[PDB]
């Protein structure tokens, strides 16, 4: 999979593809790679799909618990530190790679966090399988200071190069734009590089084209007195 | 009054914990312990009563040392004060391992006050009943505290406790008057003795033995040690001369 | 005097705390099981009510512990709550291990130990709950029991717990029939509940009802909790309303 | 008749007599505190009553530095004062490394308050007799004062006062805020907000103060320091001079 | 003992009213007061909670 | 008898339970009114000094976005127990069920924390009776009272605290089987003004609803498939609006 | 929303700066524009859901009445606002109709009208409406008979109401009834029962739930 983050002035964007591969076979063509930590923190998953999914959930409940407890807005900053701690404890026996970014009152932040518990800050990051293919697009085409417009265009371009050169990155691009003091905009299937090709015959046939031996009703509900 | 003792965590209506006040009363029956802080040191002197004239003299101390630089003397029950210093040696030692330096005197003050406070907070232990005067020398100079069995502490220029606190606080009160400057640790050795000698008229039934200790930055290399030999004899001559 | 903790006996070999725990029971409403070879009815009465107490959205004196054993509750509902969870958890533990829905006897015997256990060990309070256990197991057919808060059990053909235990018991045994009908068993429960309870009219909303039957379609076991409207209609038939 | 010889056993009015005798232990050192809000600071000025001359005054304090941006003023007794101060410090530390940011005035006061409730919940500890008032300028709330009580009740404030003569302090403050029609002091540097707290306290008590007889802690934006006796002294002739 | 006191309260409400006749509205208030008061000896609706 | 959690009485029951009930009655007055598309929950604030910030007291605390609460009883007990309630709700029923729990289920967990604080002698139960109102997609809008006796009851309209007894008949009289939320919000203020006068105003009465989904509070958009917070806290300015049209 | 807003502003500029004459025409448009909203033949002129508009319409039409200077015309309009009340067919009527009448009492409209308007509201308010709406009108009707100096007609109504609300007394509203009654009896010149009712109102104001106005009275 491919995941990027592009820091811009008025917020930060996190984009990631929808396809999920577990072996050489595609598990899902469409399934979310933007998991919700808190209403203003989002993150995308790479690596082993099970480890990323579990972690995000585990940390997510804690940051919603924290919001209520500190009686103030959820920090990105809280989240990373807590998450880092969590990751450390397994000693790298959990295979989660994430890009976490968000807006909080300290501002926009864009972090990378590894399975080991190595932690990084940049103004442009990526992780995953297709990270080397996107990284090339960011370093060249990015400059410091951007509008909303340029950031969204640059984010979808990187995943798009991702799909075309990376095997495990495929299908559509889902983009989430978190601007400072505004709603996250979850734009499902912003970009399609290649739409579906159809099959050339109808494969639906009559019954008795598949053999039956017995026909039964199995219970699923409680009978009355009738 | 009646009620709200028999427990050591039960508040009184007045707003107090009775049993904790009865602690201080035990400390009063204990023998006189004073500390005089000095400008480049501290001097601790203590009145060690003679049970009978079969006692071995200068072989029993209520002075104990903590780490290698912090003096402690307690008044109150003799073994309770011991028990509280042992805990203190382990705590000073953990600090010392952890940070690779000797304790600050403010550091020790915090730690000790938590261990006394812990036994006033729970229902299955009797609170301590000792005061313990302690101090020494650090980077930040000399410092002296006196920790009450209530778990209360402050710094002192000079501190006294025991049966002789009536005499001793008064002598120290003259000492600040005559010297607001500080008074050298040497001249305070000779002073330490006179203070005890007048505080021994509150325990006049028995005879006493005078033991002086000190810790001074420039005349003991920051280290605590017993004052003995010629220094100890001079202080005796000083106290004897002026009492008559 | 001996009205203290549980280790201590009275010199008459009475533990006062089991005796008082019995007496807890008759400060919560009447609860009746009547056994019949056609089925068991469990019927219960509300301890108190008001005109804006909601009691048509849920039961809270009839709990299913599993899919063949269910209980009526009389007594402190707080004490009840923990014991119902422990019973129900065990009911499914039996399911996991043997692939059979738990026998009525094993379940009563378990809970009798547990009640006993809170009296016998430690400083913990005894329980003041009477559960009428009504079950099916394919050993003994239809089964009724009730358990004391004391932590023992007896099987019955009719039993009443909760408030007004003596009278409610008397009217039940007076008109009881050995074979009975399921339909008559429901009627005898309203007839008794009327005279024992100090509510002026006996309303559908002061009643909870559940029936456990294998005669409402055989091959299968059907637990039928009556909804408010079914309760409301059957009062009409018996002409209380 | 049963019911302050136990922590947990209620009275027949539904009060806990023992817990309330802790609200009544805050008079045991007999000091008064005032903390008020300015417009870029939170000030706390409490008495320093050094009773004896055998004491060295510069170790006498009630204002504790809890953390980089957090102070706490204690009214009530010294033994419990120190227990309150270590726990709040210990928690300040825990919050920063666990959740990776500074600790606000709310977050600390709520946590201590919940902690007081736990200590009253069991019968295996007692309540403490100390009243805690936390002072800070918060990262997005600005000036904040949160009073944490011995039961574990907390409410925020524009101004609060504590101590034996607290009632006399309270009327003077009420009249000020009523007349001004703001929930703040509009003096725009902390050196005059401090002067304002001294000013109201002299009038309430009827007493002059001197260098040894006051303690002043100042929460400023993003930093905190407790003032020496000679800086307090500068403030005190600023009052006298108009 | 309740029911003789209901009649005492009603007759004292009826005095305020100043009529030979005692109306039934006085017997609505007398019940609502005797009844409310006995639910304060039971500490709310404690039968419900047990 | 009365006077341990351990001792049963001759007519039974623990006395500590009865005394904890007494505590509630010394409380403030909170009340809930179920409408057909909401539940309104209302209470007042007091603090003694007027120098107190009132927006710092917690008494209307969302446990989840789906489920709000109030209390009557001990103030300290509330904050601690709200804290605990939330914590349990994610462990047993948001890591498992995958969403914030049912109104019925969550009320049972709250009762279970109480119950543990009755079983263990020398440990008193919580000073509070809460009202917990919420919404779920199965049992609809719902309202409960959960007593410090560790039992909970469902209710149509109810009030608790000192002023309960005065409020309940107003509730009997003024409740009708079909109401809107807006007629419930006005009935709520009206009844609560019986509890106190001389101090009732839109900045000192705290009133909230668990009404209809609001995507305004969701804080992320472009996901139509989930709902937004049912909960809404009305500001001080809204409470003044409703008090003028009344 | 936008449109009714503009129409309202436009009439208002004419009233105070040019003449009232020109504002009448705009007032006619305000009535038609409201009429569509009320019966909802365009979704209230915002499609689908009535929305904001359902409220906006009745509010701006009671603003119109009050403006305005009493006219002979204005008389005729006001008891027909009760047809307009039922037109929406809503339960949020209760609150607005209480205010609405309150507006009309302030501007004097002579003997018949103030009483005539109130009796028409009460007919519609016991067709299917609340007990709450009904009682607020009853307090008002009682006040109207007093102001016209009808002491038999005032006193008889106060009695018909009150005796039923002694059986169901839970209202902070009966302090008001008690005070009216006392005034009634004072102006018939009997002090026996002027005294008796002032005591009553005072007993009713012991539990404290009274507006400023109520205590002043």
């Amino acid at each position: 999979t491919t995941i990027v983050g592009v820091k811009f002035n008025n917020g930060v964007v996190i984009a990631a593809d929808t396809r999920s591969t577990q072996g050489p076979i595609v598990a899902d063509k469409n399934c979310a790679k933007l998991h919700r930590i808190s209403p203003k923190i989002w993150c995308a998953g790479a690596g082993t799909a099970a480890d990323t999914e579990a972690v995000t959930q585990l940390i997510g409940s804690n940051i919603e618990l924290h919001s209520l407890y500190t009686s103030r807005e959820p920090r990105v900053v809280s989240a990373l530190q807590m998450l880092k701690q969590h990751l450390f404890k397994y000693q790298g026996h959990i295979g989660a790679y994430l890009i976490v970014a968000g807006v909080d009152p300290t501002g926009s932040h864009l972090f990378s966090i590894h399975a080991h518990g190595s932690t990084d800050v940049g103004y442009y990051l990526s992780l995953g399988s297709g990270s080397l293919a996107a990284m090339a697009v960011l370093e060249s085409h990015w400059k410091q200071d951007l509008t909303k417009e340029e950031a969204i265009k640059l984010a979808s371009d990187a995943i798009q190069a991702g799909i075309w050169n990376d095997l495990g990155s495929g299908s559509n691009v889902d983009v989430c734009v978190m601007e400072i003091g505004k709603d996250a905009e979850y734009l499902r299937n912003y970009l399609t590089p290649n739409v579906r090709e159809e099959k050339q015959k109808s494969y639906k046939f009559p019954r008795g084209t598949t053999a039956v031996l017995k026909e039964s009703i199995v219970n699923i509900c409680d009978i009355q007195e009738e | 009054g009646t009620g709200y003792d028999l427990s050591n965590s039960v508040f009184s209506p007045d707003g107090r914990n009775f049993q904790v006040e009865y602690a201080v009363k035990a400390v009063e029956n204990g023998t006189t312990s004073i500390g005089i802080k000095c400008n480049d040191g501290v001097v601790f002197a203590v009145e060690k009563l003679i049970t009978s004239k079969l006692l071995v003299p200068q072989k029993n101390v209520k002075i104990q040392v903590v780490d290698r630089h912090i003096g402690c003397v307690y008044s109150g029950l003799i073994p309770d004060g011991r028990h509280l210093v042992n805990r203190g040696r382990e705590e000073a030692a953990s600090f010392k391992k952890l940070y690779k330096t000797p304790i600050p005197i403010p550091a020790f003050a915090d730690r000790l006050g938590q261990y006394v406070q812990a036994h006033t907070l729970y229902n299955s232990v009797r609170p301590f009943g000792v005061s313990t005067i302690f101090g020494g020398v650090d980077k930040n100079g000399a410092h002296l505290y006196m920790l009450e069995p209530s778990g209360s502490y402050w710094g002192y220029k000079g501190a006294a406790t025991g049966k002789g606190r009536q005499s001793a606080k008064a002598e120290l009160e003259k000492l600040v008057d005559h010297h607001p400057e500080g008074l050298s640790a040497r001249e305070a050795v000779k002073q330490a003795a006179k203070i005890i000698y007048l505080a021994h008229e509150d325990n006049k039934e028995k005879d006493f033995e005078l033991e002086i200790s000190w810790c001074s930055l420039s005349e003991t290399n920051g280290l605590h040690k017993f004052v003995k030999g010629d220094l100890l004899q001079e202080a005796i001559d000083f106290a004897q001369k002026e009492i008559n | 005097r001996y009205d203290s903790r549980t280790t201590i006996f009275s010199p008459e070999g009475r533990l006062y705390q089991v005796e008082y725990a019995l007496e807890s029971i008759s400060h919560a409403g009447t609860a009746i099981g009547i056994m019949a070879s056609d089925g068991i009815v469990l019927a219960a009465e509300r301890k108190v009510t008001s005109t804006l107490l909601e009691q048509d959205t849920s039961t809270e004196k009839l709990y299913k512990l599993n899919d063949k054993i269910a209980v009526a509750v009389a007594g402190l509902t707080a004490d009840a709550e923990i014991l119902i969870n422990t019973a129900r958890i065990h009911a499914q533990n039996y399911l996991k291990t043997y692939n059979e829905d738990i026998p009525v006897e094993i379940l009563v015997r378990r809970l009798s130990d547990i009640k006993q256990g809170y009296t016998q060990h430690g400083g913990l309070r005894p329980f003041g709950v009477s559960f009428i256990y009504a079950g099916y197991d394919d050993r003994y057919g239809y089964q009724l029991y009730t358990s004391n808060p004391s932590g023992n059990y007896t099987g019955w053909k009719a039993i009443s717990v909760g408030a007004n235990t003596s009278a409610a018991q008397t009217l039940l045994q007076m008109d009881y029939k050995d074979d009975m009908k399921v339909d008559d068993a429901i009627e005898l429960a309203l007839k008794t509940l009327s005279k024992t309870t100090d509510s002026s009219a006996l309303t559908y909303d002061r009643l909870e009802f559940a029936t456990i039957r294998k005669g409402a379609n055989d091959g299968e076991v059907y637990q039928k909790i009556f909804k408010p409207q079914e309760i409301k209609d059957i009062l009409v038939k018996t002409g209380i309303t | 008749a049963g019911y302050d010889r136990h922590i947990t056993i209620f009275s027949p009015e539904g009060r806990l007599y023992q817990v309330e005798y802790a609200f009544k232990a805050t008079n045991q050192t007999n000091i008064n505190s005032l903390a008020v809000r300015g417009k870029d600071c939170t000030v706390v000025i409490s008495q320093k009553k050094v009773p004896d001359k055998l004491l060295d005054p510069t170790t006498v304090s009630y204002i504790f530095c809890i953390s980089r941006t957090i102070g706490m003023v204690v009214n009530g007794p010294i033994p419990d004062a120190r227990n309150a101060a270590l726990r709040a410090k210990a928690e300040a530390a825990e919050f920063r490394y666990k959740y990776g940011y500074d600790m606000p005035c709310d977050v600390l006061a709520k946590r201590m308050a919940n902690l007081s409730q736990i200590y009253t919940q069991r019968a295996y500890m007692r309540p403490l007799g100390v009243i805690l008032t936390f002072v800070s300028v918060d990262e997005e709330l600005g000036p904040s004062i949160y009073k944490t009580d011995p039961a574990g009740y907390y409410v925020g404030y524009k101004a609060t006062a504590t101590g034996p003569k607290q009632q006399e302090i309270t009327t003077n403050l009420e009249n000020h805020f009523k007349k001004s029609k703001i929930d703040h002091i509009n003096e725009e540097s902390w050196e005059k907000v401090v002067e304002f707290a001294i000013t109201h306290m002299i009038d309430a008590l009827g007493t002059e103060f001197s260098k040894n007889d006051l303690e002043v802690g100042v929460a400023t934006k993003d930093k905190f320091f407790t003032l020496s006796a000679e800086n307090i002294e500068e403030r005190l002739v600023a009052i006298a001079e108009q | 003992a309740d029911v003789k006191g209901v009649c005492t309260e009603a007759g004292m409400y009826a005095l305020r009213e100043r009529r030979i006749h005692v109306t039934q509205e006085d017997f609505e208030l007398a019940v609502g007061k005797v009844m409310n008061k006995n639910q304060e000896t039971a500490i709310s609706v404690a039968k419900l909670f047990k | 008898y009365s006077f341990s959690l351990t001792t049963f009485s001759p007519s039974g029951k623990l006395g500590q339970i009865d005394y904890a009930l007494t505590a509630v009655k010394q409380g403030v007055t909170s009340l809930g009114i179920k409408a057909t598309n909401g539940v309104v929950i209302a209470t007042e604030k007091k603090s003694s000094s007027p120098l107190a910030m009132s927006e710092t007291l917690s008494k209307v605390s969302l446990l989840t976005p789906d489920i709000g609460a109030v209390y009557s009883g001990m103030g300290p007990d509330y904050r601690v127990l709200v804290d605990k309630s939330r914590k349990v709700a994610h462990t047993s029923y948001k890591r498992i069920y995958g969403e914030y729990p049912p109104t019925k289920l969550l009320v049972s967990e709250v009762a279970k924390i109480m119950q543990e604080a009755t079983q263990s002698g020398g440990v008193r139960p919580f000073g509070v009776s809460l009202l917990i109102a919420g919404h779920d997609e199965f049992n609809g809008f719902s309202l409960y009272q959960v007593d410090p006796s560790g039992s909970y009851f469902p209710w149509k309209a109810t009030a608790i605290g000192k002023g309960s007894v005065a409020a309940k008949t107003f509730l009997e009289k003024r409740w009708n089987d079909e109401l809107e939320l807006e007629d419930a919000i006005h009935i709520a203020l009206l009844t609560l003004k019986e509890s106190v006068e001389g101090e009732f105003n839109g900045d000192t009465i705290e009133l909230a609803i668990i009404g209809d989904e609001n995507p305004d509070l969701l804080g992320y958009t472009g996901i139509p498939t989930d709902k937004g917070p049912r909960f809404r806290k009305l500001t001080s300015q809204e409470i003044n609006d409703r008090l003028e049209a009344l | 929303m936008s449109l009714p807003g503009s129409k309202l502003e436009e009439a208002r500029r004419l009233v105070n700066e040019k003449q009232y004459n020109e504002a009448e025409q705009v007032y006619l448009s305000l009535l038609d524009k409201d009429s569509s909203q009320s019966s909802a033949a365009a979704g209230a002129s915002v499609d689908d859901k009535r929305r904001n508009e359902q409220e906006t319409s009745i509010l701006e039409l009671g603003q119109l009445y009050v403006t305005m200077g009493a006219k002979d015309k204005l008389r005729e309009f006001i008891p027909h606002s009760t047809e307009y009340m039922m037109q929406f067919a809503k339960s949020k009527t209760v609150k607005v109709l209480k205010t609405l009448i309150e507006k009309f009492e302030q501007v004097p409209d002579s003997l018949d009208d103030q009483i005539f308007v109130c009796e028409k509201s009460i007919e519609f308010a016991k067709r299917e409406k609340r007990v709450f709406l009904k009682h607020s009108l009853s307090i008002k009707l009682a006040t109207l008979h007093y102001q016209k100096k009808q002491y038999k007609d005032s006193l008889a109504l106060i009695n018909d109401l009150l005796r039923e609300f002694k059986k169901l007394d839970d209202k902070p509203s009966l302090v008001d009834v008690h005070l009216l009654e006392s005034k009634v009896y004072h102006k018939l010149r009997n002090l026996a029962k002027s005294k008796a009712s002032l005591t009553a109102a005072r007993t009713a104001a012991n539990s404290i739930y009274c507006p400023t106005q109520t205590v002043a009275e």
